[PDB]
């Protein structure tokens, strides 16, 4: 992609004990226009691990029919082995970075969350091959308005319980949908723990307008 | 228009003792006027000799390893010993250089032993320019930290002052003063600082805390 | 491309500038003068854009003229360096800058030879030895070279020459005959052109 | 582009390919070389007489370049084909290296391309 | 960049009852050199300084443009402008060419021709002022000059320590850039004196 | 920078942080960010350094005037108005981008300006490169009529955010509390940020550095 | 950069300053110009650092498989043309390289100066780099082929120091090699601070 | 931004979204876009809000004035004129899409548009800002002749919410007011008040 | 252009504009841009008149030989499935919105959409090209769950109208096209027979 | 700029070149050659772009000299000619054009003396004289005022000098030696330079 068409905001994410939450709305804008109003920017990966993206619809597909193939073809060899979720963005980082290093990138960046082995995981990849890990990740606008809020309950509680961070999650959600103009009230939450992917929605949030009679 | 690079900041910083050397990073990843994250080292483990410091963008710097990383274990098969500090820099022109028309944007320190046992640094450019240094600074911060190590370091501008060996001890405590004196000026370096100290006994790490603004 | 030189003894204030007007591929003038004469004791070298040259230097030498008729005393080389300076700096940021590049050289009685560099933007410094133009890269490191604070006149002429020697050697233009003067406590003296 | 294995070991250790070049080499007519003191004679059986040949065109010494010539034996038409490969090749020394080839060097190269000769697919 | 066409470095820095101001000697056009004594810092008072650097032109137009402005207001209130409303007189100039600035980033030293209490400011070519209780650092090597005051500069320091700290923190950052150096300069402003010197310094 | 307001139950809290940048490079780690107006009055300022302050000065200059001549308390609207008019006939070439609060006669008002000189009368704003993240602070936790002490709280966590996930913003928090009976102007609130320690000393003794030339000129 | 190479009776002199810069910022002050690229030829350094050095280094390999097969030592004519002709290919590419090639072979004392544009030419004197300009007018008026041995390690020695002095972008110690029948020398390192207390 | 008024027999009704965007950061999740110019006259503003701000405020001094001098209540015509003169000369600096409506008594309720570029048209209902593309096809089949008040509000708050629905750049509350001899009456939908159309799922 | 699809129990409804633009020179107003892709699966065609052509001629020739191959109709999520791999691989040659619909036995009455890019997305209804823009607010307030036949017909065309009167480059005549298990039914609407909204002209 | 100039007369021609080698405001070579023996009655004098002069011009010399070698004779100047030009012409809308000026003279033995231009389109032109470089808008009316077809080498040379005169006095570059050549029947001969 040189110019990207239908396009998708911020995707969240959270480590919690036992596992990690991700979040994105279900919009496809184009341009300023919320044209496609119920997709599914996330995608479970396998039974460890789930993706949600940012930017480009069309390449979020793509990248969708890629890795869901090679899932399935490392199924077929019933051998024991399975990627794991730092595995999965290990081959996401190659892949964006080969993409950017032939001048055709695909336009998304990407979360990617996981349980393996007792460990929540938690990485980052860009359209450049930018990549890495952490307790919390916000694409996009996310970055500006739902980051500062992750960081900040993470400084006073590094552990959070599954339902303290997707009452967060929902939080941050909030902010979006009040603040980006390109968000939608209408998203989903996905959950991986030791019993794999669960993808809930379509969420709403409740919103407050009491400001818009406080102008004097 | 697509660009393919975006600088990601960064502070690398490489000192050789008699028998020692410091690699030292922030562990702050940028982008634009925002943290990525607060735990990402710029420095990396080569052998148990040889340590490299790597800033700039970070897409080239997570290429760059993984490649220096295949090359010893290819070198390590096919000449059945590891590389050496001086033939990994030797190789990593030649890595920088063969993408001379669309450069790797990273600045590169290796500090470790040489096969004497003595510290060794060997500082680099983008495109793989190099050579052997007593100490140097790379990226982000590298004007504010160089002045202060030619002066205390390298005793430059000093009358009447003995020009004594430098001891581990105050080599560290030069590279704690540096980066605290870099994350109050420089917007990029902040968070952590890690320190590698390679010796004949192994790599060991230190970690200090640096302003988080 | 136009040469500029100074050189200042103890006592004199040594100059020299090329003869050469070019236009495109020809030289179509090889007796230029470059110098002007503000005041008995003060010249005013003038390179620069065609037309900005001639027309700073001459409103700068009735000016210095003027203060003279007025006054009854002429002004010192630095008053009349700080003057060109004002004027100079004044049109950078107008609709009327001038597009020059000088050197101007003076006898005080008081305060002996002085040689000031200004360039385009109005920076004005002191020297002790200055060129303008492409010529100057070649030229001042044989300047820094050889020269000292005392040179007589005798051995400064030569150093000149050697100056003008190594443009005809290695630079790419052909500047075949320069203007010489001397500028001492008893006023501007013409000496004989150095040519090749 | 045909690569059949033509020039092979047989059982003695023998390339029965380059044996038989050699054998066409033998009923080649003969040269002579002679390196004097300050001289060096090439001498050759011309192949013929024949009255009625145009002698011009069927000489066996040719210069590769001006300090360097050579005669053969064996098969004419393979010897014009390495002649102007040396000749080609005399002209890249010079072009790089701005001096004239020396002998050996000359020599050499056209060892060269003759042993790929007998080592390549389909030749 | 306009800021780097002349190069050159200027720095202030504050110790127990005195102030130094600092300056390299450098007048360049681009690489090439032009002369090794070029002043930067201009005398405002008996105990405060001015320091320019950036485009050579606009250092010596501000600083007399100032002086103008400086006689006149001393000529009227019959006494000796205070370090403060120096700052405030610069602003005003530089500020009055936001459209079209002078290409200059001043710093002021001094101390208060009453109380005698240090100062020290710098301005950006606009007129925005900053008052600092340390150093202030302006010019071609800026990062160099904060590397090496960050990590040598003490509170209350006396004229003797504040001499060495200036002078190293000048000398070192200089070392570091192409288009600064030739020389350093350096006035400490006491009650009672002020004492100038020239550095012994690298001249490439 | 980061820089903000909010319109509590009896007034307005306003504030900032307290760094200047030059390009990357941390120039002042200790400005002062919000600027008196009147003493009603205050403007926290973000954007081009030198058009904050000397368009806050001119304002508040104007006002002192206005002021004088009626012998009233100035409005808040009236400090809008003279701001906005002037910052439209610049077309934007005045860089300041404004958060304007304070309590006249007719109570609590707060206002952002921004440089082409649109205004907007609020209950809270954000402003400078850290407004994002300040603002999701007050989005998420802001309420109509805070007692004192929650709205200090609140605005304060909107500037440590801005603070720590802002490149542009740090060191110090400054506020300024104003109420019909009060005003506090707190700077600094609070100093999330300090320089490590210095483990080395680099005291350089006398005759260290070599001297070509001096001169000591006495003074009376 | 300040690079300068003369033939004379004796060999060739070859100097260079120290200093690398990005930008205004001095990257190095102990930067290595002379480039040995064997015991009978030097090459020099100036335009990119990479450039030289790896080039350079390429013509070093190239040289030694050449004296392996033909069992003798490449002419500085051929050696020099090697150089040009694998840096032609590259024209236009954003290439900068300015380096004199400096050896004695059976023509005796040999100098060439080779860049990047294509250009490949003899001479009896070069100097190359931003401050090339500076260190022309001191060696021009100083050079003679007849120069006695000190003589010329003078010269070439106050030629580097006089173009750091005004070159920005030159500066450092200067590092002096000379080319004798048997083989270079180097002649000396000495910091420009230590030379201006000398001159 | 998107914007409306619609004619009814005595009045007028205006109505925006709340939505005020720098890029696609919302800065102002509340904007009041409908903005008095005199007792029974406002205006809904689009486009540049630094211009429309500066003309609205210009123009409220203008009529301001001309209504003491004449005293007599004015035209809507002659706010719209004012506008219009103010829009069309300083056209090439303005980014300016304005509907004025209101109420006087000598033509009773009217709406007129000034969209970019300063020409001035009467209509029966107008709509503009960014937002308005989407809801052209919806206006131009539910707009019906003598609608009323009740009606035209309820038809203004469905408009203003199908156009906030897709365009990112309008959103937030609706606000509305109704004009006529007797006064103007402003409210807010917000939230669940908002006209609301299922997503077509499945 | 304004092109639009939508699903009812047992098939689909397609409709069209008929008007191709260069500039505001209209070169054909009764251009045919629903076009069969196999016998119950059809495309609608926006953006280049070129790209669009070429990308659904070498489509039907994919799809008709797959059919022969597997012996069976077509599935219609395979016809999409082609549409998006040839205008995703290519998206930067071409300038190509389309909608795919139609009816298979498996899955009964399918409407994608493959805008500019290359995602594909199956819808309850689609719309598309230029003119669609003007027609957001109007389908979004009209479009009900249950639609009949004879009612989604009605819903195309005054959709389609309503598009036709503000889009410039929409317009002429309404070509739609009704297909189930047991056909396709084509009809145009034209002059009269258009849906007719008024002008709102003043009281 | 490099300046080249030939003149043919009866049973000869003439050519004569700078000595100049130039980059940016310096000369670094004073004695540098733009000839290459083809053959021992062919001259190809090369100006233009860096790498590209020398690499074309050997490029050609090797071949004409193969030539030589393959077949026992040599070729033509006028075959020489036109190979240079389908080469020339060849590489113009290729990935490697080389951007060159040339002269070829030579004698051949049955057609007598020949000089042919040529630019870097490699269009092809036989003239009685030519010149190239900027010196030759100063040059080529004193060729055309004073040029006869049967003028002697004797004379030829003196028509030569008041060319190289003429740069000398009215030309803004500075070239002062020119390598001097004339081919005949007897190969190719190496006249002084004309120096200034
Ligand atoms: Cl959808
Ligand atoms: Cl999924
Ligand atoms: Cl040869
Ligand atoms: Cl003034
Ligand atoms: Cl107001
Ligand atoms: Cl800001
Ligand atoms: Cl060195
Ligand atoms: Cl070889
Ligand atoms: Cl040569
Ligand atoms: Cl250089
Ligand atoms: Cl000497
Ligand atoms: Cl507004
Ligand atoms: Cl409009
Ligand atoms: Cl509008
Ligand atoms: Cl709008
Ligand atoms: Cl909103
Ligand atoms: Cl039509
Ligand atoms: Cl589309
Ligand atoms: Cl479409
Ligand atoms: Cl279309
Ligand atoms: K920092
Ligand atoms: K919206
Ligand atoms: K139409
Ligand atoms: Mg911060
Ligand atoms: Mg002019
Ligand atoms: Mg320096
Ligand atoms: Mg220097
Ligand atoms: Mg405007
Ligand atoms: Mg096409
Ligand atoms: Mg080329």
């Amino acid at each position: 992609t040189q110019n990207p068409m239908v396009t998708g905001t911020s995707v969240l994410g959270v480590k919690f004990e036992g596992g990690v939450v991700i979040a994105a709305d279900m919009l496809g804008s184009y341009g300023s226009l919320a044209r496609f109003r119920n997709i599914s920017r996330i995608m479970r990966v396998n039974n460890s691990t789930m993706l949600g993206a940012s930017g480009d619809y069309a390449d979020f597909q793509y990248l969708k029919q890629v890795l869901g193939q090679m899932v399935i073809d490392e199924e077929l060899l019933g051998d024991g082995h399975s990627y794991s979720p730092r595995a999965i963005h290990s081959w996401l980082t190659r892949a964006m970075y080969s993409r950017r290093s032939k001048m055709n990138p695909l336009w998304n960046t990407m979360v990617i969350g996981g349980y393996a082995d007792g460990e929540s995981f938690l990485g980052y990849v860009d359209m450049l091959g930018v990549a890495y890990e952490a307790p919390s990740l916000a694409t996009g606008y996310g970055a500006y308005l739902a980051q500062p809020l992750l960081r900040e309950v993470l400084e006073k509680q590094p552990v959070l319980s599954q339902t303290e961070a997707r009452d967060l999650v929902e939080r941050c959600m909030r902010v979006l949908y009040y603040r980006d103009a390109r968000s939608y009230n209408r998203f989903q939450i996905a959950t991986v723990t030791e019993k794999g992917v669960e993808i809930e929605g379509p969420l709403s949030t409740e919103t407050n307008w009491d400001i818009a009679h406080m102008i004097s | 228009r697509f660009s393919p690079y975006v600088f990601n900041g960064g502070t690398i910083l490489a000192i050789a003792g008699e028998d020692f050397a410091i690699v030292a990073s922030d562990t702050r990843l940028s982008e634009g006027f925002s943290i990525h994250t607060r735990d990402s080292p710029k420095c990396y483990k080569l052998t148990d000799k040889t340590v490299i410091g790597c800033s700039g963008f970070h897409g080239d710097c997570l290429t760059l390893t993984k490649i220096i990383e295949a090359r010893l274990k290819m070198y390590k098969h096919s000449n059945n010993k590891a590389m050496t500090t001086g033939a990994i820099a030797a190789m990593l022109s030649t890595i920088l250089y063969s993408r001379r028309f669309f450069p790797y944007y990273v600045y590169n320190i290796i500090g470790g032993l040489d096969e004497e046992g003595k510290g060794a640094v060997y500082s680099f450019d983008p495109v793989g320019s190099y050579q052997r240094d007593s100490f140097k600074a790379g990226g982000s911060a590298s004007a504010m930290l160089q002045p202060l190590l030619d002066n205390q370091v390298g005793f430059k501008n000093m009358q009447n002052v003995e020009h004594v060996p430098l001891s581990l001890d105050r080599a560290m405590r030069l590279v704690k003063d540096v980066f605290i004196s870099a994350a109050e000026r420089d917007v990029y370096t902040g968070d952590a600082l890690r320190i590698c100290i390679v010796t004949k006994e192994g790599i060991r790490e230190e970690t200090v805390s640096l302003r988080k603004d | 491309m136009e040469y500029l030189i100074g050189i200042q003894g103890p006592d004199y204030v040594l100059v020299a500038s090329d003869r050469v007007a070019a236009s495109n591929i020809v030289q179509m003038k090889d007796d230029h003068d470059k110098m002007f004469k503000m005041s008995e004791k003060i010249l005013l070298l003038c390179v620069g854009e065609a037309g900005d040259t001639v027309q700073f230097a001459e409103y700068i030498q009735k000016n210095v003229q003027l203060y003279k008729m007025r006054n009854g005393y002429e002004l010192s080389p630095t008053a009349a360096a700080n003057f060109t300076r004002r004027n100079l700096a004044d049109c950078l940021r107008s609709r009327t800058p001038y597009h020059v590049n000088l050197l101007l050289a003076g006898y005080d009685e008081h305060e002996g030879p002085a040689l000031y560099y200004m360039d385009y933007l109005a920076a004005l410094a002191k020297a002790p030895f200055a060129a303008h133009g492409y010529g100057a890269f070649l030229t001042l490191s044989i300047l820094d070279r050889y020269y000292t604070p005392t040179i007589s006149r005798e051995r400064a002429v030569e150093l000149l020459r050697k100056c003008l020697e190594e443009l005809q050697k290695r630079f790419i233009l052909n500047l075949p005959t320069f203007s010489v003067r001397i500028i001492d406590k008893n006023g501007i003296h013409d000496l004989d052109n150095i040519s090749f | 582009s045909y690569d059949r294995a033509i020039t092979v070991f047989s059982p003695d250790g023998h390339l029965f390919q380059v044996e038989y070049a050699q054998e066409a080499v033998k009923k080649g007519s003969t040269a002579v070389g002679v390196r004097g003191r300050d001289i060096v004679v090439l001498g050759v059986e011309k192949k013929s007489v024949a009255k009625l040949q145009d002698e011009r065109t069927v000489r066996k010494i040719c210069a590769l370049d001006d300090n360097v010539c050579m005669a053969f034996a064996g098969l004419t038409a393979d010897a014009r084909i390495v002649i102007n490969r040396a000749r080609v090749e005399c002209q890249s020394h010079r072009l790089t290296v701005e001096d004239p080839v020396t002998v050996e060097y000359i020599t050499r190269y056209i060892a060269s391309l003759k042993q790929r000769y007998t080592q390549s697919n389909g030749r | 960049s306009i800021m780097s066409y002349n190069g050159g470095a200027v720095m202030a820095m504050k110790g127990k009852n005195c102030v130094a101001i600092a300056a390299d000697r450098r007048f360049g056009i681009q690489a090439q050199m032009v002369t090794t004594d070029f002043q930067k810092i201009f005398p405002m008072g008996d105990r405060l300084y001015i320091g320019l650097a950036g485009l050579a032109t606009d250092v010596q137009t501000v600083a007399q443009r100032l002086k103008f402005r400086l006689n006149l207001y001393e000529l009227k209130e019959g006494r000796q402008i205070k370090p403060y409303t120096l700052m405030s007189m610069v602003a005003n100039l530089l500020y009055e060419k936001r459209f079209g600035p002078y290409y200059t980033e001043p710093v002021i030293a001094g101390l208060d021709p009453k109380t005698f209490k240090p100062f020290i400011c710098s301005l950006d070519l606009i007129g925005c002022p900053m008052v600092t209780d340390d150093f202030v650092v302006s010019g071609t090597c800026a990062e160099q000059m904060y590397g090496m005051c960050e990590s040598l500069w003490e509170p209350n320091m006396d004229p003797d320590h504040l001499f060495e700290t200036i002078s190293q923190a000048m000398l070192n950052a200089v070392d570091r850039d192409a288009v600064s150096g030739m020389g350093v300069i350096v006035h400490i402003i006491e009650k009672d004196k002020i004492t100038t010197r020239t550095l012994k310094a690298r001249m490439d | 920078t980061t820089i903000a307001g909010v319109v509590y139950k009896d007034g307005i809290v306003l504030g900032a942080d307290t760094r200047a940048t030059e390009g990357m490079v941390v120039a002042d780690k200790n400005c002062s960010k919000i600027h008196f107006i009147s003493p009603n009055i205050y403007c926290c300022g973000a954007g081009t350094a030198a058009d904050t302050d000397m368009t806050t000065q001119l304002i508040s200059s104007n006002l002192e005037l206005h002021s004088l001549s009626t012998g009233r308390l100035p409005r808040v609207v009236t400090a809008n108005r003279m701001l906005k008019q002037m910052l439209f006939r610049y077309q934007g070439y005045i860089g300041a981008a404004l958060v304007l609060g304070g309590v006249d006669v007719t109570g609590p008002h707060l206002y952002s300006i921004y440089p082409h000189g649109s205004t907007d009368k609020l209950p809270y704003v954000t402003m400078g490169s850290g407004s994002l993240a300040a603002m999701a602070v007050f989005e998420d936790k802001f309420r109509p009529d805070m007692e004192e002490e929650e709205a200090k709280n609140l605005v304060s966590e909107a500037i440590a955010a801005g603070i720590f996930n802002d490149l542009g913003s740090g060191s110090n928090i400054d506020l300024c509390v104003i109420s019909k009976n009060k005003l506090d102007f707190l700077r600094p609130y609070t100093v999330p940020n300090k320089k490590g320690t210095r483990l080395g000393r680099y005291r350089c003794e006398k005759g260290t550095t070599a001297v070509l030339t001096e001169k000591i000129t006495p003074l009376e | 950069t300040t690079t300068l190479a003369f033939k004379f009776r004796h060999g060739v002199i070859v100097a260079a300053d120290s200093r690398a810069t990005a930008g205004a910022y001095i990257a190095s002050q102990t930067v290595k110009k002379v480039i040995e690229i064997n015991p009978y030829l030097l090459g020099t350094m100036a335009g990119g650092a990479a450039d030289c050095s790896f080039w350079e280094r390429l013509l070093a390999r190239q040289c030694r498989i050449y004296e392996l097969r033909n069992k003798e030592r490449i002419s500085v004519a051929a050696a020099s043309k090697l150089l040009a002709n694998m840096v032609y290919q590259y024209k236009g590419m954003g290439l900068s390289m300015g380096t004199m090639i400096c050896g004695w072979d059976k023509r005796g004392p040999g100098l060439y100066y080779v860049d990047s544009e294509g250009n490949r030419i003899s001479g009896a004197t070069f100097s190359v780099g931003s401050g090339s300009v500076y260190a022309y007018g001191v060696m021009d008026r100083g050079y003679s082929y007849d120069l006695e041995v000190e003589q010329a390690y003078d010269l070439a020695r106050r030629a580097i120091y006089q173009a750091t002095y005004r070159d920005a972008y030159s500066g450092g110690a200067v590092n002096l090699y000379h080319v004798r029948e048997d083989g270079w020398i180097r002649v000396s390192s000495d910091n420009v601070a230590d030379l201006h207390e000398k001159y | 931004t998107t914007i409306m008024a619609v004619q009814f027999d005595g009045g007028v009704v205006l109505g925006a979204d709340s939505r005020t965007t720098t890029g696609s950061y919302i800065a102002n999740r509340v904007t009041d876009k409908l903005t008095p110019i005199h007792d029974r006259i406002f205006c809904c503003r689009s486009g540049s809000a630094a211009d429309t701000q500066a003309v609205a405020d210009a123009v409220t001094y203008q009529l301001g004035f001309h209504s003491i001098e004449l005293n007599e209540p004015p035209l809507v015509h002659t706010a719209a004129s004012l506008f219009k003169e103010m829009c069309y000369r300083y056209r090439e600096d303005l980014m300016a899409g304005i509907i004025i409506a209101g109420w006087d008594p000598q033509e009773g309720g009217q709406v007129y548009s000034v969209p970019m570029g300063g020409m001035m048209v009467r209509q029966s209902f107008a709509i503009g800002g960014s937002g308005s593309s989407y809801i052209y096809g919806y206006v131009d089949a539910t707009y019906r002749e003598g609608m009323t008040k009740e009606e035209c509000l309820q038809f203004t708050a469905n408009a203003l919410a199908l156009a906030m629905e897709r365009d990112g750049s309008s959103g937030g509350v609706i606000r509305l007011a109704a004009i006529a001899e007797s006064g103007v009456e402003r409210q807010v939908l917000l939230g669940d008040q908002i006209p609301k159309f299922a997503v077509a799922t499945l």
